[PDB]
């Protein structure tokens, strides 16, 4: 005995994976290659551990 | 720092001894 009218609007939005790209993957690979540089340090030095 | 260290191994190769301690030394001195 009581019916109401609905008009739905589905707004569909997609994110732009650019601002979150650099801010995420770049520092990770940076510290990664810095660690790779860190392997070149001889175990005898001792500064490798602190590295 | 990998180059200069006491690891009780090896000897300086003459081929790269002349290239660095002789030639590059004169090149750097000037």
């Amino acid at each position: 005995s009581n019916s109401y009218a609905e008009m739905k609007f589905y707004v569909i939005i997609r994110r732009r994976p650019l601002f979150y790209a650099v801010s995420l993957l770049l520092p990770s690979i940076f510290l990664m290659v810095v660690d790779i540089v860190g392997f070149c340090l001889p175990p005898d030095s001792g500064e490798r551990v602190s590295f | 720092v990998r180059l200069v260290h006491k690891q009780d191994l090896q000897r300086p190769v003459p081929d790269w001894l002349r290239h660095l301690v002789l030639d590059r030394i004169a090149w750097i001195l000037c």
